[PDB]
């Protein structure tokens, strides 16, 4: 098992961690804000993968000080991630690249 | 062709259910959805529910009390919807329609009549209506043809087989003792008719009967 | 549930008149109506889809206008055989839904 | 032919069939949630394209359970497969800068 | 804070008829409304979620249509049982909203 590959399932595993965790913890940063809409557990999971994606379609997002703290991980550990997962496919791409050319 | 074929005529007693059916032809995408709408005489379209036969998914107008079921044969390109423990406000004018799913019903079919009653199916009698002896024509003749005591109620009146199509127009039935009546007429020039033959054709629907009576002068 | 409000349910015009039918949602839908004629007696037949798009083989006469909540199905030069009702059909969200009707009268 | 381009060939391909799929499992998931827009196949490929590379808009999203998790293999293919894009172009440079270094 | 709106307070209807309670909310709130009964002297009771969800251990008699603005509670065949007072709640934003009530009498 290469790194790049165990990096990848750990950057997985984690991610969908402060998914979870991210999801709580935006419904407990909402509720008390008048307005908010990042209320409930299950659209908040939704409202979690949306923005770890960065596709943000924009039905919901925090309007709180610690919601939009929450959001900024949730957003650095999907852009990270998934970047983590394009090296590992560059580092497979390479060696066996170098490979083909009998190097 | 005709795209969708569905029954004209479908008898049911209060309680009871029935199942209307909607054969389609023409192209049939996976993306095609089959659609039901209701009408009430005098009322408007209302939509009772969906179903896409590809995947047997469907959805219901969760405005109204759900009477419907709706199923399809994949193989012959059939849908069907039931409709169960009806009463008098069940009775109306079902149609389908294929939504190629894009938003807007393409095409439709003809309708089931639908009529929720205790009575019983009842054939109508096609009496002829020639002019009598002393009543002058002009350019024009008109004659016509009484469709009188039948039940349920579609009843499908042409002329000449629907070769004659002008000067035709029949008349709303009446309800009188649990039997409908209605009289349709039809005009052609004077010159052209004992010469030219001139019939009227009923079909009721509801008995699987179809009748003639060609209109000929009175003796 | 979207509502469809078709204004007068009957309107009255002189042969060969220009007529417009009117249709407002209850909400924004965007171009998503649809109008269909129905003659007495007869089953409903598309005449415009998408609020202005021609459907084959539908008299030149026929046209529809407008987006967002307010809609028009305009006939110009009016004839008897357009006599029948008229009805709008939006497909933006879902329970697609059906305005009242707008009766033809010349 | 190099796996980096084959596999990037395979990915456009697997991608355009997932956003047809998933155009085609929107509407099947969607229809039946009253207020919901991703209904009809012309738009729903639109919004499958649009959530593929993480534009996302907000023109259209879907409302119900099933619709999000077609959304987030929708969403993964389109990530995924343009970082496999972007990892072929690495190893591409890589390779001829090996080439240039006389390595 | 999002109002809403039960219109008439009390509704009247004969044993067996269909009977329909109003809800409408002071902006779109999608489909989270939720309806409780409340009996005289009792705690409320939730009858339907999220507009139109049936609940467990509710005569199918129940049920739930809208979205947007404007929500039913329908009861089909009202029956001496259903007498008691309706109220909606949304969970759309926050502060949760309880709607005045509708009295049913029959
Ligand atoms: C605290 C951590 C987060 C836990 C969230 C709760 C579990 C998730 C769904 C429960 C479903 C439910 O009862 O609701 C379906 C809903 C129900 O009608 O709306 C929905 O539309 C919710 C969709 C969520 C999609 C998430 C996709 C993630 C890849
Ligand atoms: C000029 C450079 C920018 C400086 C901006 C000011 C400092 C930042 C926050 C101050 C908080 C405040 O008094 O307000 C909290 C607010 C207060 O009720 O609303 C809020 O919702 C603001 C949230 C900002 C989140 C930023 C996340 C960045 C990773
Ligand atoms: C296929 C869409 C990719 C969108 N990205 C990556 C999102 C990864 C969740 C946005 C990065 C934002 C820092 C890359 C830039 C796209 C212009
Ligand atoms: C990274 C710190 C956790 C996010 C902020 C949580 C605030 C909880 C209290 O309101
Ligand atoms: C990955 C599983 C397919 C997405 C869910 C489809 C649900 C279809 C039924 O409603």
């Amino acid at each position: 098992s290469a790194l790049h590959w165990r990096a990848a399932g750990a950057a997985t595993v984690l991610l969908v961690i402060v998914l979870l965790a991210g999801s709580y913890l935006a419904v407990l940063a909402e509720r008390g804000a008048p307005g908010a809409q990042l209320i409930t557990y299950p659209r908040a999971l939704w409202w979690s993968v949306e923005t770890a994606t960065t596709v943000g379609y924009g039905d919901l997002y925090p309007v709180t000080l610690w919601g939009r703290c929450v959001a900024v991980v949730v957003m650095v550990a999907g852009i990270t991630s998934f970047g983590l997962v394009t090296a590992a496919l560059a580092t497979w791409f390479v060696g066996r690249e170098q490979e083909r050319r009998g190097h | 062709q005709v795209q969708l074929q569905q029954p004209g005529a479908e008898l049911v007693k209060p309680g009871a259910s029935v199942k209307l059916s909607c054969k389609a032809s023409g192209y049939t995408f996976t993306s095609d959805w089959i659609h039901w709408v209701k009408q009430r005489p005098g009322h408007g379209l209302e939509w009772i529910g969906e179903i896409i036969p590809s995947y047997g998914r469907a959805n219901y107008n969760e405005k109204i009390q759900k009477k419907a079921t709706l199923t399809a044969d994949k193989s012959s390109s059939t849908a069907f919807m039931q409709l169960s423990s009806l009463t008098s406000e069940d009775s109306a004018v079902y149609y389908c329609a294929r939504e190629r799913g894009d938003g807007y019903f393409a095409v439709w079919g003809a309708g089931t009549t639908v009529t929720v009653s205790s009575a019983k199916t009842t054939p109508p009698s096609v009496y002829p209506l020639a002019p009598g002896s002393a009543a002058q024509t002009n350019s024009m003749v008109t004659l016509g043809c009484l469709v009188k005591g039948y039940f349920p109620e579609p009843v499908t009146v042409t002329w000449n087989s629907g070769s004659l199509s002008s000067g035709v127009h029949t008349f709303p039935a009446v309800l009188q003792s649990d039997l409908y009546t209605l009289s349709s007429s039809v005009t052609v020039p004077s010159s052209s008719w004992p010469s030219e033959t001139v019939t009227c054709n009923v079909a009721h629907p509801a008995s699987s009967t179809k009748v003639d009576k060609k209109i000929v002068p009175r003796d | 549930d979207i509502l469809l409000t078709q204004s007068p349910a009957i309107l009255s015009v002189s042969p060969g008149e220009r007529v417009s039918f009117s249709c407002r949602a209850s909400q924004s839908i965007g171009t998503d109506i649809h109008w269909y004629q129905q003659r007495t007696n007869g089953s409903p037949r598309l005449l415009i889809k998408y609020a202005s798009e021609s459907i084959s083989g539908i008299p030149s006469r026929f046209s529809g206008s407008g987006s967002g909540t307010d809609f028009t199905l305009s006939i110009n030069s009016v004839e008897s055989e357009d006599i029948a009702n008229y009805y709008c059909q939006q497909s933006n969200r879902w329970p697609f839904t059906f305005g009242s009707g707008t009766k033809l009268e010349i």
